[PDB]
RNA sequence: UUCAAAUGAGAACUUUGAAGACUGAAGUGGGGAAAGGUUCCACGUCAACAGCAGUUGGACGUGGGUUAGUCGAUCCUAAGA
RNA sequence: AUAUGGAUUCUUCACGGUAACGUAACUGAAUGUGGAGACGUCGGCGCGAGCCCUGGGAGGAGUUAUCUUUUCUUCUUAACAGCUUAUCACCCCGGAAUUGGUUUAUCCGGAGAUGGGGUCUUAUGGCUGGAAGAGGCCAGCACCUUUGCUGGCUCCGGUGCGCUUGUGACGGCCCGUGAAAAUCCACAGGAAGGAAUAGUUUUCAUGCCAGGUCGUACUGAUAACCGCAGCAGGUCUCCAAGGUGAACAGCCUCUAGUUGAUAGAAUAAUGUAGAUAAGGGAAGUCGGCAAAAUAGAUCCGUAACUUCGGGAUAAGGAUUGGCUCUAAGGGUCGGACGAUCAACUU
């Protein structure tokens, strides 16, 4: 009825570059996500886990990949960190911050 | 009309030498008296082949050319090697 | 109920024609369009089609008569007078 | 909102000339000339369609096996199954009145 | 295409003496609640049709493949 | 309609990129019948022609191009000859 | 042209079902008869297909000063083959006033209705093969070769007075009743011959061979045809997206296509096309010529005359934006209601 998916993204190749965090992402994350309605309504129905070498959110509600990317984006470009990185995908399901072809 | 008036000449245009080598394909020019029967029974005889379909078209210029299309025991290239013109 | 005073069926002539001869087309036309008793069905289903031919839409049938009714008077009146040639005849 | 065309020289649209669209595997559209329709055989007095008897076209009754032709019964194939109990009953009846006429 | 359900008459088309080749393709599918299996479809090439069997049984396609006959051309995939 | 580059002896008019507009599915789009007859495509080229120009062209010179048991004719008959 | 299987037969030329009829087959001469080919125009109603609209999900692209679970895009399935599928039509049982069934449209029933049970044509759809191996959309990896490799995903639905088109059953119109032949099939008739040691079957299944001659390029029109010419002119037909709107009107836009028509500098009278105007309101002129005014939809209302059908949108009045709400109008599931779903009219 409410069978959860998980979403786990790498963040590897711009952390390890200084060009990256995953602290403020996964609280960004945490705190911008809907539900129902207004942000700030994440009654134990997602979790967003930082590693620093993956990031894993379990939602039971309503979710997507692609909800996953819109917010993604919004954070880079917020950070100025488009035409460097970007979102992509080599599972179902599983997802990395790769880069541009620098 | 003997099997030396039904064949007349190869047609050796650099579009045509070139289904020789892929399509396996002799191009040929013939009269405009032969048929589908002769054009194939000329070639048969003359060069002792295995023809698979023969198909023609009656040109502008006036004359009728032949697509011969062999089977898959020989080889145009070196049927056309055999006739001189490569 | 009654949509029209007096023209019935010639109300789709409209103003046109002429107002004796709509009266005259009118008595024709509901004559030509009712339906009439088959005879050898004992059912109302008689109805033209081509002047002069009556067909039966049960009983597959087909009669020859009148132009815009199944019998006329002249025809009603002919086939009295063989009858009544008949008997003369018979004895 | 992609666009079709004909498929043969004849440009007009008469009876032999219908059209149909298509999805082909090839993610287009296209069109195909279907072909004109059939008419089920009739009974030869009643005028009635005929039960059995599968309706095609008339050349295509040359490759269609005998028994989607027929019926298992006199006229088989070619009368009513209540145009035939009348031409039974009345055979029988006519010869019963020759029979009593030549008696009497 | 033509299509056949029973076995027997598979192995016996496929010694009718016209047939020269045959085909196993594989096809990784799910049984519409839970699971993936792999799907198996034998093609034999007659010479005015095409005749197919599929089996969703893993070990009989196996037996297949074993007891084709030793004569016959197979195009695995 | 405008900007830059490229080619060229030579560029308002050729080619590419960027911008600005138009036909607006009863189209300035995609196909045919009759008719035309090589106008299709490639290479080269500017004496004349396309009512300014021209390196462009349905022009000029040289070559290439139309594949059917299933699409048409062929077969049938209509008005008629 | 035929061979290999199958079916029929020593009752020589098959069985089942009460019946509509069914089938893998299951002989049929002369002559005769039948069916298809094979047919008008309009109106609304039902069903199907492509397109349009739209929800979840799996990838890619755009915008992000602020906002937007956001905007755009890919998510396909051919001829052909097997199983199955309906309005109509038909059969068996039954015997109907206390009159019933029934269409948007009024027709049907002792010449046997309603009801119960069956048979058929397969337009049209559903499933499987063809067929995912194809095509589409992504990721990684290698390059002075003109040529490649490996991974993935390609799924589940909703709606309708929608547009285009096919088709079914009906209704209306005619002093108008709306092609022929080639060709194919079947029926009646009962000639001839044959079986059981071999026939009959090429209308059951599989197997073998062949399919000749001519057209086939391009345009189809403000440059390819006809006009003296490269002429704002003439000439038959198919497909056809979103908004506003009653609408194939006008206006704007996506897919495709074009940017062709001598150019530069200034801005006199005149001419051509399009506009506004104080007070007056036809005084202008042969003459209200030319212009101006009216205009969609909803409501109140509507005369003389009349061949009673009309006149009539007569004439004359009033309203129309945006936003927040109210009432009315339906389906499908459980035997008074209970739950949920969907649309656009007043
Ligand atoms: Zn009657």
């Amino acid at each position: 009825q409410k069978i959860a998916k998980t979403f786990t993204v790498d963040v590897s190749s711009p952390t390890e570059n200084g060009v990256f965090d995953p602290a403020s992402y996964a609280k960004y994350l945490i705190d911008h996500i809907k539900v129902e309605g207004a942000v700030g309504n994440l009654g134990n129905a997602v979790t967003v886990t930082e590693d620093g070498t993956v990031v894993t959110v379990v939602s039971t509600a309503k979710f997507s990949g692609k909800y996953l990317k819109y917010l993604t984006k919004k954070y880079l470009k917020k950070n100025q960190l488009r035409d460097w990185i970007r979102f992509v995908s080599t599972k179902t399901n599983e997802y990395r911050l790769a880069f541009y072809q620098v | 009309l003997d099997s030396y008036k039904v064949i007349e000449q190869p047609i050796t245009s650099e579009t045509a030498m070139k289904k020789v080598e892929d399509g396996n394909i002799l191009v040929f020019q013939v009269s405009m008296k032969a048929n589908k029967y002769q054009i194939k029974k000329a070639v048969k005889e003359l060069y002792e082949v295995d023809v698979l379909k023969v198909n023609t078209l009656v040109r502008p210029n006036g004359t009728k050319k032949a697509y011969v299309r062999l089977t898959a025991d020989y080889d145009a290239l070196d049927i056309a090697n055999r006739i001189g013109y490569i | 109920a009654k949509r029209t005073k007096k023209v019935g069926i010639t109300g789709k002539y409209g103003v046109r024609y002429g107002s004796s001869l709509r009266r005259q087309v009118k008595k024709l036309e509901i004559q030509q369009h009712a339906r009439y008793d088959c005879s050898f069905c004992g059912k109302k289903t008689v109805k033209r089609g081509a002047a002069g031919i009556w067909t039966c839409s049960c009983c597959k049938k087909t009669v020859a008569g009148g132009a815009y009714t199944v019998s006329t008077a002249a025809a009603a009146t002919v086939r009295s007078t063989i009858r009544r040639l008949r008997e003369m005849v018979e004895a | 909102a992609q666009r079709v065309t004909f498929r043969r020289r004849n440009p007009y649209n008469t009876r032999s000339n219908k059209i149909k669209v298509v999805k082909t595997p090839g993610g287009i559209l296209r069109a195909q000339h279907v072909k004109k329709l059939a008419t089920r055989p009739k009974c030869g007095d009643c005028g009635s369609a005929l039960q059995g008897i599968s309706t095609l076209r008339p050349r295509q009754y040359a490759t269609v096996s005998k028994t989607h032709k027929t019926v298992s019964r006199a006229y088989g194939g070619s009368r009513c199954a209540n145009c035939v109990k009348e031409r039974i009953i009345r055979a029988f009846l006519i010869e019963e009145q020759k029979i009593v006429k030549k008696v009497v | 295409a033509r299509e056949i359900t029973d076995i027997k008459q598979f192995l016996e088309l496929t010694r009718r003496a016209d047939v020269k080749t045959a085909t196993v393709k594989i096809n990784k599918k799910l049984n519409k609640a839970g699971k993936p299996f792999r799907q198996t479809k034998f093609k034999v090439r007659g010479s005015s049709s095409l005749y197919t069997l599929v089996i969703n049984d893993a070990g009989k396609a196996k037996k297949l493949i074993q007891s084709l006959p030793p004569t016959l051309k197979v195009n695995r995939l």
